[PDB]
RNA sequence: AAAGUUGCUGCAGUUAAAAAGCUCGUAGUUGGAUCU
RNA sequence: AUACCGUCGUAGUUCCGACCAUAAACGAUGCCGACCGGCGAUGCGGCGGCGUUAUUCCCAUGACCCGCCGGGCAGCUUCCGGGAAACCAAAGUCUUUGGGUUCCGGGGGGAGUAUGGUUGCAAAGCUGAAACUUAAAGGAAUUGACGGAAGGGCACCACCAGG
């Protein structure tokens, strides 16, 4: 059954994308899902999104621009120290001018710069580039 | 037509479609072809949307019309049910035709006795002319197509919904092509009708030559 | 591709496709850059400016070439609506 | 370029009353002289030391092009059945990988 | 052909071992009013002489000269 | 596949050693009957007195008789 | 036997192709007419080049031929090239319809036609 | 002496194109290697990566003849990789170089740490597959050369990267597939999307569109 | 160390070595959305 | 010739009640879930219907025809992508490697062997080594030396008619 609406949603997206479809549907929703697109699109890789509210678990339409390569999730999620944060970015991402891992830390859903910035490390969530 | 009343449709033109028959498609329907076919019948043959074909036309059109050196245009038919009008569409246009069989390596093999290399590619029908489309995804060619209903849309940029089948609706096809290219290179006034009568263009069929030649 | 000196040191910025933004490839030999002409608004003249559209290799080989052309040209308003 | 029927274009050659002017007539020999690349080389003893010369400008005894260029004067004496060419008048460096392979 | 084409030269070279022969046959050109080769062209190598491209007739003019 | 939770790791590692038993270097290394097995008991040399000369004939293609003693 | 071979046929297909104007059913003025074209050295070639032309003329007068392609090809293929018949077949009296294409019609603003007669799919 | 059958070829063979960037930019074809020969000159060198005799089986019995893996590249610049099958092996290699100048592809260079002179690396880790052979390429910091097998270590001088680790998989064994699989990877450095490469494209006219005039005239 | 041939990072299981004959089932592992 | 072929023939094959628990028990493809091409047939249920038949049915109603939905059994085709390839719409979304979980393999033999435990009336089953031994064993696809495979075709240095 399903465990993690996140792993679904991000390989939705990750197949809707590499099919080269302008809109994804993604099913369910989660608060966890919504930030993720949201720290997703204010690096302006995926762009608009809509939240079809119905009154159970909702969808999410997403708008795609073909900037993306890969959104993965990292499951299960793992605490991410800061002194460990380097090994995870030498693992996950393609460069060290490009890509971002996010990160949960009790300051919010974020990226792996924004964490450096703020000191605070977390658990994992996945990542995209 | 960007919307432009100049552009439009004419009642004469549609005239021209419902006898031709090029609104009466096949029975088969490709996915890809569901866009420019509104819906088959209790017979079982679609009816294509005769807006889309002219608007594909005028389309088509704009990217002829854009390549400078008229004879940059290659435009090819094999099956003989479209042979003959394709002559005239160079007559008309001043681009290449290949009538007849399509030499495989056209337009690749460079050492070749009928080596060419073209910018734009005008096909009757890509269920017949399956070869020279994969030589114009070998080479970099903007292609334009007359499709049916049941027309494979590979390699096709442009695809003109329109009855191929008949040999009518293939030379008005091309009729309107010609005329639509000619009147945006501005050889002819669009308000005036075109001197060459399309009954020129379509298939004549030896029997037929036989028996319009004892009718004289 | 731009150091922080300030040269945009790169062999060259290899054009997009104008369907699905992936970069046109070096030997991406289907690649397609197409013109379609501009007309005039009230005679129907070709004015000697066109629109220009990239399509990859890959869209056109799904056959989803001419989709792609009929909505950038819709969307540019070669096309009216509907 | 070798085909037996050929087409002539002498009707567009507008005029040529020296056609034997000298131009195209360098006497190329290089055959018996000094200039011929198919020449023994007269060996050089190896130095002791492993190199020859000094400051920067050290040819050393494994270099690249001179061990290249040994390998393709290696592969010259091979049995007649197996086919060489002319990898002297073009410059081969050929490397010990792949000569080894070939000489197996 | 073959007589005023190649020049078939065999000699024979005499080593330690014993002696190789050795059959050098040089194929000359055409050259016709050069010394290099003969003028004769092969006897089956045929040119054809691009048409001097005429004037199409647009109308009858009659010019005196 | 394989077992990837975060609570998960006696599974893990009670897998890891059951299925290294199955790999042969391990397993000469580790069952400590390839130690006792061993004329050498784990001697890099050993030391013996000559019992008689052996001849040992050849393997197929080649055609030899090797020098051999029985210590 | 008597099968021409490749240098026959292909130089007889050259001569075909360019200066197809002076050339005729003839045999020997086919037989003077290559001598000012191709400087062909023996004469047993020049006779056997120029009777495969004459056997191809008269292959041309069965109509079109699958090796050569020259766009002068006589002037009586470019008369019935663009032969006009008088009334077109197209502009009909009446044009027969179905319903729903008269729907597709009333849809496309075009509703006011008349030349249209339209039956029933019985 | 040149004088070529294609238009880009005339086009090449006039001043109207200035560099071979421009046949890269509109994907164009290069069907001639005298374009490669005239527009890169003397600054590519070639490794005769290997020499393999196949024995054909014919109804003459068996021959021997060479296969030949070439790697032509202009360092800093440009690569590429050509094979040929040929009797004699002079010949042999000669037309793997000539098929190796139409294989050739730019390769796009980046920076590891912070983006400082001249790039040397590989702009992000890229992988290339032919026939169970993986190669991926991985940036590396400055000074550090290229840790590599001996094929992708010459493919990857003669294209110019200065640096890079290297790590394959499979049957590295056959030199063909693993040639072919670091070219792979080297092509796949410019099939790929980066936010560098994020602004709109402007296009500018083909050169077949911009020197038609030119070329009706011959 | 090479061995991504012990695989957590990071192997494999149609045909090369390998998926239990099939289903139930406890401990174990895992587990939809939802509250500033 | 003891395999081979034809003639009889016991246990068995059948039923009833207990053991046995193994098969090429095979889709040679764990189970659960998400995304990802097209087509046109089939089964079951449902929905919408020009028209056709219950001797024209007097209302509903069964049987054909055109679709649409859901869950299946399978086929065709594709440059979705994989893959050593055969092939596969999953064997895809795998160096751009992380949805949950179970079992299981580690070059080939010895060997599913010995020993021990346990189940079984028994035969057997489940679990199950090592010593020693070899540089291969194996998987997909490509040709054909050769057919002890079949056709043509050639020649007054072969034949017919003859000289």
């Amino acid at each position: 059954v399903r465990m993690n609406v996140l792993a679904d949603a991000l390989k939705s997206i990750n197949n809707a994308e590499k099919r080269g479809k302008r809109q994804v549907l993604i099913r369910p929703c989660s608060k966890v899902i919504v930030r993720f697109l949201t720290v997703m699109m204010k690096h302006g890789y995926i762009g608009e999104f809509e939240i079809i509210d119905d009154h159970r678990a909702g969808k999410i339409v997403v708008n795609l621009t073909g900037r993306l390569n890969k959104c993965g999730v990292i499951s299960p999620r793992f605490d991410v120290q800061l002194k460990d944060l380097e090994k995870w970015q030498n693992n996950l991402l393609p460069s060290r001018q490009f890509g971002f891992i996010v990160l949960t830390t009790s300051a919010g859903i974020m990226d792996h710069e924004e964490a450096r910035r703020k000191h605070t490390g977390g658990k994992i969530l996945g990542f995209f580039f | 037509s960007g919307a432009l009343d100049v552009l439009q449709m004419k009642e004469e033109d549609v005239l021209k479609f419902l006898a031709a028959g090029t609104h009466l498609g096949g029975t088969n329907l490709d996915f890809q072809m569901e866009q420019y076919i509104y819906k088959r019948k209790s017979d079982g043959i679609y009816i294509i949307n005769l807006k889309r074909t002219w608007e594909k036309l005028l389309l088509a059109a704009r990217a002829i019309v854009a390549i400078e050196n008229p004879a940059d245009v290659s435009v090819i038919s094999s099956r003989n049910t479209g042979q003959r009008a394709v002559l005239k569409f160079a007559a008309a246009t001043g681009a290449t035709p290949i009538a007849g069989r399509f030499t495989p390596g056209t337009f690749t093999n460079q050492i070749q006795a009928a080596f060419r290399e073209p910018r734009l590619l005008v096909v009757t029908d890509p269920r017949a002319d399956h070869q020279p489309l994969t030589e114009a995804s070998y080479v970099n060619l903007p292609t334009i197509a007359l499709c049916n209903t049941d027309s494979p849309l590979r390699y096709v940029d442009i695809a003109i919904p329109c009855n191929n089948k008949g040999a009518h609706s293939v030379g008005l096809m091309w009729w309107m092509l010609a005329r639509e290219v000619l009147r945006m290179r501005g050889t002819i006034s669009r308000e005036h009708p075109w001197e060459v009568m399309p009954d020129l263009y379509f298939y004549r069929d030896p029997e037929e030559i036989e028996k319009e030649e004892q009718a004289a | 591709m731009q150091n922080d000196a300030g040269e945009f040191v790169d062999l060259y910025v290899p054009r997009k496709c104008s369907a699905s933004n992936r970069i046109i490839g070096a030997k991406d030999h289907a690649s397609i850059q197409m013109n379609v002409a501009e007309v005039d608004k009230v005679t129907g003249r070709f004015n000697g400016q066109f629109k220009t559209y990239a399509i990859c290799g890959a869209i056109r080989r799904m056959g989803e070439s001419d989709d792609s052309i009929l909505r950038l040209a819709k969307a540019d308003g070669i096309v009216s609506k509907n | 370029g070798d085909s037996k029927v050929s087409i002539s274009f002498e009707n567009y050659r507008k005029v040529h009353p020296y056609e034997d002017s000298d131009s195209s007539e360098d006497e190329v020999d290089w055959q018996d002289t000094r200039d011929d690349p198919y020449r023994p080389a007269k060996p050089v003893p190896t130095p002791k030391k492993g190199f020859i010369g000094k400051g920067k400008d050290i040819t050393t005894k494994h270099d690249e092009v001179v061990c290249g260029r040994k390998n393709t004067a290696r592969m010259e004496n091979f049995a007649p059945e197996f086919q060489v060419g002319d990898g002297i008048g073009m410059d081969l460096k050929l490397s010990n990988h792949v000569f080894n392979a070939l000489k197996q | 052909p073959v007589n005023y084409y190649v020049d078939t030269a065999v000699r024979h070279v005499l080593l330690r071992q014993g002696v190789l022969g050795i059959k050098v046959k040089i194929m000359l050109p055409w050259d016709p009013t050069g010394k290099i080769g003969p003028k004769k062209p092969l006897p089956d190598h045929v040119s054809i002489v691009e048409p001097k491209d005429e004037i199409l007739p647009t109308t009858p003019i009659s010019e005196q000269k | 596949g394989k077992c990837r939770g975060l609570r998960t790791a006696r599974k893990l590692r009670s897998h890891r050693r059951d299925q290294k038993w199955h790999d042969k270097q391990y397993k000469k290394a580790h069952l400590g009957t390839a130690l006792k097995a061993n004329p050498f008991g784990g001697a890099s040399h050993a030391k013996g007195i000559v019992l008689e000369k052996v001849g040992v004939e050849a393997k197929q293609p080649n055609s030899a008789i090797r020098k051999c003693v029985r210590v | 036997g008597r099968v021409r071979t490749k240098t026959v046929k292909k130089a007889a297909r050259v001569i075909i192709e360019k200066y197809y104007t002076r050339l005729g059913n003839d045999f020997h003025t086919n037989k003077r007419v290559c001598e000012e074209i191709a400087i062909i050295p023996s004469k047993k070639l020049r006779n056997k080049i120029a009777g495969y032309v004459t056997h191809l003329m008269k292959r041309i007068q069965r109509g079109p031929v699958r090796g050569i392609s020259i766009k002068l090809q006589e002037e009586e293929r470019e008369r019935r090239d663009n032969y006009v018949p008088e009334v077109s077949a197209l502009d009909q009296e009446i044009i027969e319809v179905d319903p729903d294409t008269k729907e597709m019609l009333k849809l496309l603003d075009f509703g006011s036609l008349s030349n249209l007669q339209v039956t029933q799919p019985t | 002496e040149w004088m070529p059958v294609t238009k880009l070829g005339r086009l090449v063979k006039d001043m109207k194109i200035k560099s071979l960037e421009e046949i890269y930019l509109f994907s164009l074809p290069i069907k001639e290697s005298e374009i490669i020969d005239f527009f890169l000159g003397a600054s590519l060198k070639d490794e005769v990566l290997k020499i393999m005799p196949v024995q054909k089986q014919t109804r003459a019995g068996q021959r021997t003849r060479f296969k030949a893996f070439v790697a032509i590249g202009d360092y800093n610049g440009h690569v590429g990789l050509g094979v040929k099958c040929s009797k004699e092996v002079a010949t042999a290699i000669r037309g793997a170089i000539i098929l190796a100048k139409l294989s050739i592809v730019p390769v796009r260079r980046g920076y590891w740490g912070n983006k400082i002179g001249k790039p040397h690396t590989v702009p992000c880790k890229v992988t290339g597959r032919c026939g169970s052979v993986l190669v991926r390429l991985i940036p590396a910091p400055r000074g550090t050369g290229i840790v590599s097998a001996p094929v992708p270590k010459k493919l990857l001088m003669m294209a110019g990267i200065d640096d890079c680790y290297t790590s394959a998989r499979g049957c590295t064994a056959t030199l063909g597939n693993f040639a072919k699989a670091t070219f792979d990877a080297i092509s796949k450095t410019y099939s790929y999307l980066t936010p560098d490469l994020w602004k709109e494209t402007v296009f500018t006219k083909s050169p077949y569109q911009e020197f038609t005039d030119h070329l009706v005239k011959t």
